[PDB]
DNA sequence: GACCCTTCGGGAGGTGCATCCCGGTCTCGCTTGGCCTCC
DNA sequence: GGAGGCCAAGATCTCAAT
């Protein structure tokens, strides 16, 4: 509840972005930032505060916060990369100063690393590398600036652990038309299927956190969309 | 219950390097990049997170101590729970997926699992990448070339007996012969590769077949060698690393940090400073860093940062500034309820 | 212890000669049975 | 004598390069 104007936020991508099937939405990032600012994890409290900085569309039940859209320059375009996470079992970890291994004949039973419950996990995920990341929203520019600059939030999946989707140089520039939910009849964010918007069909919650709550039949845009950075700055 | 944001810099006293599978091509070794070869590299936050998790694990091991017999009181299962976060025996608590604020008791008893999570319990510690500030702060370090210790220093030949000198001569001759033969095989393989693109779709198979067979001929040729399977004299490939004195921006956070969990984190950073190195190639003393973090929090009820203090890690010592940080460390040190088993 | 009067110019190079060589790695991210000793 | 533990075996092949 405030004077909310439509803004476009452009951030410089520093790390490849991992997309969990559905493109990350800006309201998700702001929800995480507010869950860190408000020392509370209750969805009710965070949503109650999030509505003070993001416009909430009662009719659709979704925040005026667009999904991720990669901004490509002529110098660099959308690329394909993998997010590599591994177990590094150093000689310190495999030492008797840390744990007491089971002993047979006095020898220490070695950790079976090729497989089993104790295997080196070579977990790899697809990631996308583009020069810029762009979101559209309607809300307080000051609060969103502060949250994006100071909170521990990234764009994508598991920024807390892997630091995927690290960004900096958050630029917010005002828009003329609200392009946060719809644009020429195509949904720009997960919206209810009955909204009449076109897009890829899927099952997901409508408000953050998107891993919690009943999953309704939604319509969302393509997970990987690219726009030229020159055309994004036009506003 | 508050969020502690660590914003600061990491200065490399020595070159800083890391080997990642998808960034190391066959053409050479490269740092992780968010794009092509012209993009600026970064030091992964996963490596920093692993180093700091190991430091916290060492803090816990030191705190708990050793049993009367001198053996560590952690078995393999508890060791992997603290270190990697996996549960190998299936004895871990499986919280219901619906709730978020789960494991409150476990988070209260085991600060390390609360900071750095386990499978099924999200961790409160977020550790970001180390993004460089400049534009030419990375270079191809390492390199060098392995030599033969007896062709460089002639005084070493006086130590060898006649049979050993003969063995060395045989080794050198075999190395030269194998080098020439393998060079010929590689030449033929490359000739196949150049015409591979011009080859027809049907021919796309048997050309790869001959390349494969050439590869095992190289392997068999190296197997035929007797004195040594590998050529002692060889160029060492350089590794890419951040230059000495590179300034890297680092961001770290603890989400909903109790005084005990934040105290464990500060203690881990204190213990990390004894050997403050990230990455690998430690044989060239790579990875050694110095960092200063400005610990800050959020003002309750509004979106205004509040500075609580500052942590500075230098080769000359660790400087913790701010009464709040000392309160966190003391709270961790005084707690008598933790059970990491 | 009062003050003149401060120069002209000549003339600037040429040569050789530019090397040879090595020698380019090994792992690994899975599960299961066969078999060796052990408690 | 399971019971711990090790070791060898199992299909075919992966193009991106300042």
């Amino acid at each position: 509840m405030l004077n909310f104007k439509p803004y476009r936020v452009i951030m410089s991508s520093l790390t490849p972005v991992v997309i969990s099937g559905i493109a990350p939405s800006l309201d998700g990032i702001l929800y995480e930032a507010l869950s860190q600012a408000i020392p509370s994890n209750e969805p009710g409290v965070v949503l109650a505060r999030l509505k003070e900085i993001l416009l909430f569309n009662d009719e659709l039940g979704v925040f005026h916060a667009s999904s991720l859209r990669f901004g490509i320059t002529p110098e660099q375009g959308i690329g394909a990369t993998t997010s590599m996470r591994c177990d590094y079992l150093s000689p310190e970890k495999l030492s008797t100063a840390m744990f007491s291994p089971r002993t047979r004949r006095g020898l220490f039973t070695r950790v079976l690393l090729t497989g089993g419950p104790t295997k080196r996990r070579m977990t790899t995920r697809p990631a996308y590398s583009a020069p810029y990341l762009t979101f559209d929203f309607v809300g307080s520019s000051e609060a969103v600036e502060i949250l994006l600059n100071h909170a521990h939030v990234g764009v994508g999946y598991d920024y807390f652990s892997a630091a995927n989707g690290e960004f900096n140089n958050v630029t917010i520039l005002p828009l003329d038309i609200d392009t946060s939910i719809s644009n020429e009849g195509m949904a720009l964010r997960p919206v209810p299927v009955n909204s009449g918007l076109n897009g890829i069909k899927g099952v997901s919650p409508l408000i953050p956190p998107y891993f919690v709550g009943e999953k309704l039949n939604i319509v969302h845009p393509a997970p990987v969309r690219t726009q030229l950075i020159s055309s994004l700055l036009r506003g | 219950m508050r969020t502690l944001n660590f914003n600061g810099k990491i200065s490399t006293l020595e070159p800083l390097t890391v080997t990642v599978k998808n960034a190391v091509s066959t053409s050479g070794h490269r740092l992780p990049r968010n794009g092509g070869f012209n993009a600026a590299p970064y030091f992964p936050g996963t490596s920093i997170r692993g180093t700091l998790r190991h430091a916290a694990h060492k803090v816990i091991v030191d705190r708990v101590g050793l049993n009367a017999d001198g053996k560590s009181p952690f078995d393999l299962a508890e060791h992997f729970m603290l270190a990697q976060g996996v549960d190998i025996n299936g004895e871990a608590e499986t919280f219901a997926p619906g709730e978020i604020n789960a494991g409150a008791e476990l988070r209260s008893k085991n600060p390390l699992i609360s900071l750095f999570g386990r499978w099924g319990l999200s961790g409160k510690v977020g550790i970001g990448n180390a993004i460089p500030d400049g534009d030419n702060q990375w270079g191809m370090f390492g390199g060098g070339a392995r030599s033969i210790m007896f062709q460089r220093d002639e005084s070493l030949m006086e130590f060898l007996e006649t049979d050993q000198v003969d063995r060395l001569e045989r080794l050198l001759e075999e190395q030269a012969e194998a080098s020439v033969d393998i060079s010929q095989i590689k030449t033929e393989q490359d000739a196949l590769k150049k015409a591979m693109k011009s080859a027809d779709k049907d021919t796309k198979a048997e050309l790869q077949i001959k390349v494969r067979e050439l590869d095992e001929k190289i392997q068999a040729r190296k197997d035929q060698k007797q004195e040594s399977r590998e050529s002692i004299r060889r160029p060492i490939d350089p590794y890419e690393a951040f230059i000495t004195g590179a300034e890297l921006s680092h961001r770290m956070s603890i989400k909903n940090a109790t005084d005990e969990e934040a105290g464990l984190f500060i203690s881990a950073l204190i213990r990390f400073a004894a050997e403050p190195r990230f990455g690998g190639h430690a044989n060239h003393n790579c990875g050694l860093v110095e960092a200063h973090w400005t610990v800050t929090t959020w003002k309750p009820g509004e979106l205004v940062p509040v500075t609580l203090g500052e942590i500075v890690i230098t080769p000359n010592g660790v400087e913790i500034t701010g009464d709040e940080l000392f309160a966190m460390v003391k709270a961790f040190n005084e707690n008598q309820s933790f059970d990491f088993t």
